[PDB]
């Protein structure tokens, strides 16, 4: 239990030195380049028979009996040499069989060794016993112990049995035991010999269960004596024996040129406590394999200096990737807490963070520890690291702060794009920018020159954003003329081609066969050690933990909305709403193209959509008593505007949609009205000037029209500026495309706007130019309104009346006293527009034309020229009604189907159901259509053809008139309250609330 | 087990009889919603009643094939042919099959400027059935025995 | 600006008084349930409740573990907050003196490597007692 | 020719798995116009001579006359020269990048120029440039962009670079760990030569040392040839014989004889579109082929079917 209290106090005490070495060790290890030399000393615990025992079983059947003296290392090898030649090698085969063919269990050694995940394994040993604990640990280590092994290995990594073993047999000659055999091993293992050789001096070299003295790390004295001077890296030897290693033993074999570990000075044992000298020596190292090695609370700003210090590059990183710099010795919480995760050393930074808050303690420090400080603690800040989690207190939430790019400003992109770029940092913000403005075969051609400056100026930090942005930028060419080339040449009706065919062309021959999952894989070694943070970015699968972690946290907040619980502390919105300022922030000031890419896309709709989701939830909830004992009044979700900037972005029509209908949005308070009414105007301002010059940006359009749409449309709720509110509304009706906002949605748009601030004269004049424009542009007979909703300038014209109860359109009266009967539909026009035009020229329109059918009677009784229903009006109802009924019995033997006429054909049904119409013909089309039978005779209808939106698509007279009525009451009542009971409505609910009951 | 109807749908000129591209429908959402003047503010008045009522058809279809002569030749109206099989809950196997149609749409989607890093295969695009002051809704259904 | 509610749980030995481990707030769930009243002259408010809790961040008591039926009890401690006074020198001490160690947790074995031992309580009854949860004003 | 189409296999296996390391030789240098050798020694000569040698300069001349420069007006004339017309910069021709393009694990080279530095500077690939025995210890990566004659990262000097006749005759003495180096990347890694001619005294020295110690148990380097005009019988037979896998690029693409970035190109893209280019011809190659691929799967209990993405790429 102890042994590793007992080891850390050996640590702490062992020569500097020695922990030198130990630290060398490590690090060789992290960076790939260790190669241990596994000596029979390792064997030797594990019980693998000795060679001594071979050697005097040699003597004994030469002589007959053992030479009861020390075997010298000729003699070691002599004697093996002349019991070859003698019995000959049939017996040497025998014996080598008998001995050595012994299975063992894999030694604490031989586990410890394969731990340190070495880059190859040399040994001088014949057992398979580190080949077996090379196989259990998962890695594949190529074996190699003949010159046909070093050609056929499969792995980059190689298990280098440098003196062959017996896995092709238990024969001599497959190893290295005789005087013949080490006398000639250069002749027999050349290539083998010059693969260990380059080993050695690529790769760091571990000595172990070896003695100082041995032949091959003679051999390889000799070797580093060839190597030029201060070209080789001292190999390290780890002693074993029991006896301490003298001075001038240390003396003289440090003079060979070797980094030797003695196991008796770092540890007291027995003398044949072997196993627990090789012990002490690994355990040592593997102890002290990660971030282990504190000095003292005098160091801790050094440590966390030389920790820290290549990070100063980075302007922001996430708080969550901090845990990286340290080897996750630290973690960081989202809010800035630091949770103690893993430590030996004491103040690794709690000292660091005490000097923060003893002045005093901090004017211990060097000047130059001092200024360290400083720069750690501005960092920290700058990356929001929060006090120790130990002496964490109240800890105030703050938006995270973003560039330009993130924000609604396009003229200053531009300013910056035409500015001189003195760095390739500004380059780099440039090529952005161009990006973000649509520009994205100048931003590709632009990302190119910084790739070649950056990597000229080695910046390798701002040259892997660049690499990752030109990849980017690369696939957003690619797919958008993938989309161009497939549908965008039907959506305006001639494809086209800012991206040159022959510009296509090179940038697909410049970038091919790459993804971007190695990219952080070519970086340098000192980028990838240092730089780990920016891994995440690596792989194509960006957001590789961000969006999981949105998921569970909207699991939890949905099942605490369902469950209803009194949540505490930092609640799982909190940390939502934590991780997505910080991705947006790392995200848009660190320049990555990626912010416009759907996966951010999803992840922000996402987040911001559950955000508000538990903002209504929690004004609904009910409180309980003991609810309202631990807390009232509680923190709600102020919608500021960084959040107005995220949702307008990153949401779409649909998905707004979704959000108001399910969520009351309006009762959320919004809030900086004036950086969100600078952010719309801003959007207004460049709609304008995208479509006021003929000359745009396709490209750009695509791109922005979305998130104009979606700003324009959230932009109901926060207030506007009579200045802001005009400038709205005139890019809206008069600089918004047709293509994408068609008429109706141009209408819709303009009323939410209306619903959210009174709209003045100004406005009106605005409205009524519109109208003037639709009235002169019905000139061409051809022209005629086309809306998918169904909403028209009449639309308009109504909103003008609305507003104002006296306001005559002289431009539209002074039309029609220009019209004549060939200009008939500029007639029909303005007749749909007879409120706003004068007297005179409402005689001039009534003397033009009048009803003449179905249409025509509609049209002219819409805005109600025709104060009751004349018997001419109702007879030709019933004359068209007459066409419906032949036409339906034309259709009986047809497949019946109805999408105008029951628009007309309801509106006659609800006339007769008011009594406004007397007609009883009506009766006698009772039949066509269920709705039909439902207002004239709801008696005699069968009351199952009740449609849901019948149930809520509704009109209040005529839900009084329903209300009244109790045959029709008693079953609408009845399935209404059930179809509200089966899902719960808001709309149902105010059918039932309201009128009914 | 799964939908046994496959709706092959036909994108056509309006102006010409060349036909466009073809794609397999996935969805239709039918939407109602009186928003003019949003639920409150449409003409009123004592003996005169107008239906204020608008709604949308909005669809989406997926592995479009855009014909060789339409990319060849490249106000412009364009139509639609789902093809559905005309199923009953009596026979969910039926001879007949039930013909949709929409003259008046607009190929227009929202998946433009969608950037995944890996390139997708599934270019969904959504339709919005244009109308006309003479037609309500333009969409027609008809099933042939 | 953050939910200041940060409450501290001391979770004790009712037996004898002992302090088991120590921990800090995360939720509280309040359910209650009337389907037993359906099957009143001698009208029953037949409205059962169940009060869920849960703490993170349990430290446990040395002495506790050294010596490792067996009731334990819950004190809350938080300070007193109100709308006028954001801030409220009296603090409000909750306390369930009467619950169980609610498995819930269930041998998780996720495999990441997160330090959260969120530990789940109910709040146990008796026929005496419709149930131990006990609330008291320091004002 | 079969014989190439196999080779195409062979390099592009090695490029899929980064076994593949390129030896480039001076002619890639020669296809960017970097000065030559035989223009120095032409001015060697005329400056010791008086007038450049009329007859074709031998290879004992073509490495004497720049030691007669060496000796007879020093060293430091010697370095002069090096300086004056090795000094000019020229862009990296799209075969360095296409070379990457094979995503080799080394380059090896005898080149003293920096072409394939500044073309892996814009390609971004980090390989170690070992040129020197002190470059031997510090190398930081093990990727190496080994330069085996030294280039003048340093400065234009002799000492710097394998020129004169003395540094090929006491090459070994002088590149020992280099040679092993060398000798190993060899030894493992599928090898290609490039722009080194059949030969040059390097390619010599390599058969050699590749023929000393390996006994059936090399891989056969790959000899890319990039000549005007197809190899001959005879020499090709004759080096094959030493053992050498030679790809002669001029019968597979035709080139005139000064098409030489054309047939390099050629070479290259015969690589790069052949690995991306997975030919199947015949019927019964349907199931050869997806038996190829589900081969594995019949192993494991059942696979989802979204998963077979990346079983046949």
């Amino acid at each position: 239990k102890r042994y590793g209290e007992k080891l850390k106090e050996v640590f702490l005490m062992l020569d500097n030195n020695v922990v030198e070495c130990i630290k060398e060790i490590t690090e060789s290890s992290r960076n790939g380049k260790l190669v241990f030399f596994v000596g029979a000393g390792v064997s030797t615990l594990s019980d693998y028979p000795q060679w001594w025992r071979l050697v005097d079983k040699y003597h004994e059947e030469l002589y007959g009996s053992p030479k009861k003296g020390n075997y010298s290392s000729d003699e070691y090898l002599r004697i093996p040499q002349i019991f070859y030649n003698v019995k000959g090698e049939m017996a040497f085969d025998g014996i080598l069989k008998d001995f050595f063919q012994v299975d063992k269990p894999t030694n604490p050694i031989h586990d410890k060794i394969l731990a340190m995940n070495p880059a190859h394994v040399i040994t001088t040993n014949y057992d398979n016993l580190i080949d077996t604990a090379c196989w259990k640990r998962g890695k594949y280590f190529s074996v190699i112990s003949a010159e046909e092994d070093v050609a056929n290995a499969t792995s980059s990594r190689y298990l280098l049995k440098v003196h062959g073993d017996f896995r092709k047999g238990f024969k001599g000659e497959n190893v290295v035991l005789k005087e013949d055999d080490y006398l000639n091993y250069d002749q027999n293992y050349p290539l083998i010999s010059n693969l260990m050789k380059t080993i050695i001096a690529t790769h760091t070299i571990v000595f172990i269960g070896y003695g100082l003295g041995d032949y091959n790390i003679n051999m390889l004295l000799n070797w580093v004596r060839k190597l030029q001077k201060d070209s080789f890296h001292k190999p390290f030897f780890i002693r074993t024996d029991p006896s301490p290693i003298e001075n001038e033993t240390l003396i003289y074999y440090e003079n060979k040129g070797l980094r030797i570990i003695d196991a008796a000075s770092l540890i007291d044992s027995n003398e044949y406590d072997y196993l627990e000298r090789y012990s002490a020596v690994m355990d040592l190292l593997i102890e002290s394999q990660e971030n282990k090695f504190i000095t003292k609370d005098d160091e801790v700003i050094d440590y966390i200096y030389g920790k820290i210090s290549p990070l100063f590059a980075l302007q922001y990183i996430r708080k969550i990737d901090l845990k990286h710099v340290f080897e996750y010795d630290y973690h960081f919480e989202v809010n800035g807490t630091v949770v103690r995760h893993k430590n030996k050393g004491f103040g690794y930074m709690e000292r660091f963070f005490e000097l923060k808050e003893s002045c005093d303690e901090r004017s211990k420090l060097s000047k130059k520890q001092y200024e360290r400080f400083n720069a750690l603690f501005n960092f920290f800040e700058k990356n929001g690291v929060i006090c120790m989690a130990k002496d964490a207190g109240t800890l105030n939430t703050s938006i995270e702060i973003n560039s330009l790019a993130y924000h609604g400003k396009y003229d200053v992109m531009k300013k910056f794009i035409e500015e001189q770029s003195v760095s390739i940092e500004d380059d780099y913000k440039k090529a952005f920018f161009l990006a973000c403005l649509g520009r994205w075969e100048e931003s590709y051609d632009l990302y190119s020159n910084i790739i070649l400056n950056s990597i000229d100026e080695s910046n390798g930090c701002v040259y892997y954003l660049s690499q990752i942005n030109r990849y980017r930028i690369y696939q957003s060419i690619t797919q958008a003329v993938t989309q161009f080339n497939g549908l965008g040449l039907l959506t305006f009706g001639r494809h086209y081609k800012p991206f040159t065919d022959e510009f296509l062309a090179r940038i697909e021959r410049e970038m091919t066969n790459f993804n971007i999952d190695d990219l952080f894989n070519g970086m340098p070694f000192e980028f990838q050690k240092k730089y780990k943070i920016l891994e995440f970015l690596s792989d194509n699968q960006f957001l590789y933990d961000d969006t999981v972690k949105l998921f569970e946290l909207t699991n939890k907040v949905r099942s605490e909305m369902s469950e209803g619980s009194y949540s505490f502390g930092m609640s799982s919105d909190i940390v939502v709403l934590l991780r997505l300022y910080d991705n947006l922030r790392f995200l848009y000031e660190n320049c990555l193209w990626s912010v416009s890419f759907h996966e951010f896309h999803q992840y922000i709709r996402n987040s911001m959509s559950l955000l508000i989701e538990k903002a209504e939830y929690e004004r609904t909830r009910d409180i309980d008593e003991l609810g309202f004992s631990f807390f009232g009044k509680k923190s709600g979700f102020f919608m500021e505007y960084y959040d107005f900037v995220n949702i307008s972005r990153h949401f779409k029509i649909d998905d707004i949609k979704n959000l108001e209908r399910s969520c009351s949005i309006d009762k959320i308070r919004f809030g900086e009205q004036e950086k969100i009414e600078e952010y719309l105007v801003g959007i207004a301002e460049e709609i304008t000037k995208q479509f006021s010059a003929n000359g745009m940006n396709v490209v750009f359009y695509t791109q922005f029209i979305s998130e104009a749409k979606a700003a324009l449309y959230f932009a109901k709720y926060v207030k506007l500026s009579e200045e802001g509110l005009g400038k709205i509304v005139k890019a809206l009706l008069f600089y918004f495309p047709e293509r994408d906002l068609d008429i109706g949605k141009r209408y819709v748009w303009l009323e939410r706007l209306t619903k959210c601030n009174e709209l003045p004269k100004s406005i009106i004049s605005i409205i009524d130019d519109f109208l003037v424009l639709q009235a002169e542009k019905h000139i061409d007979q051809n022209y005629s309104e086309v809306s998918s909703n169904g909403l028209y300038s009449r639309d308009y014209g109504a909103l003008i009346k609305h507003f104002e109860k006296n306001f005559i359109s002289k431009r539209l009266s002074e039309i029609t006293l220009c019209l004549t009967q060939d200009k008939q539909k500029q007639i029909d026009f303005l007749f749909k527009l007879l409120p706003l035009l004068s007297t005179n020229a409402k005689s001039h329109l009534l003397s033009f034309k009048s009803v003449e059918n179905i249409n025509d009677l509609m049209n002219g009784i819409r805005i109600g020229l025709i104060d009751e229903f004349t018997p001419e009006h109702e007879e030709l109802i019933i004359e068209y009604l007459e066409t419906r009924k032949v036409n339906y019995i034309v259709e009986k033997e047809k497949g019946i189907q109805t999408f105008s006429s029951n628009d007309y054909m309801s509106t006659f049904g609800i006339w007769y159901f008011l009594e406004e119409i007397n007609n009883s013909k009506m009766e006698e089309f009772i039949g066509m259509d269920d709705q039909y039978d439902f207002f004239v005779d709801p008696e005699n209808f069968d009351y199952k053809k009740f449609i849901p939106s019948w149930l809520k698509n509704y009109n209040d007279k005529l839900l009084g008139k329903i209300a009244g009525n109790k045959h029709m009451k008693h079953h609408v009542i009845e399935v209404l309250k059930e179809r509200v009971k089966n899902s719960n409505d808001k709309r149902y609910l105010e059918i039932l609330m309201n009128y009914f009951i | 087990t799964v939908i046994q109807d496959t709706a092959d749908v036909y994108f056509k000129r309006k102006s010409d009889g060349k036909l466009v591209f073809t794609a397999e429908a996935q969805t239709a959402s039918f939407s109602q919603a009186i928003s003019e003047e949003k639920l409150r503010g449409g003409i009123g008045n004592k003996p005169l009643y107008i239906l204020k009522s608008e709604k949308e058809i909005n669809l989406t279809v997926k592995n479009a094939f855009f014909d060789l002569e339409w990319l060849a030749m490249t106000s412009e109206r364009y139509e639609v042919e789902y093809r559905t099989i005309a199923y009953n809950p009596d026979t969910e196997e039926v001879y007949s099959d039930i013909y949709i149609q929409f003259p008046n749409v607009s190929p227009s989607g929202e998946f433009e400027m969608s950037l995944e890093n890996g390139n997708a295969l599934a270019p969904e695009i959504k339709f919005e059935a244009l109308a006309d002051t003479d037609t309500d809704e333009m969409a027609v259904v008809i099933e042939a025995s």
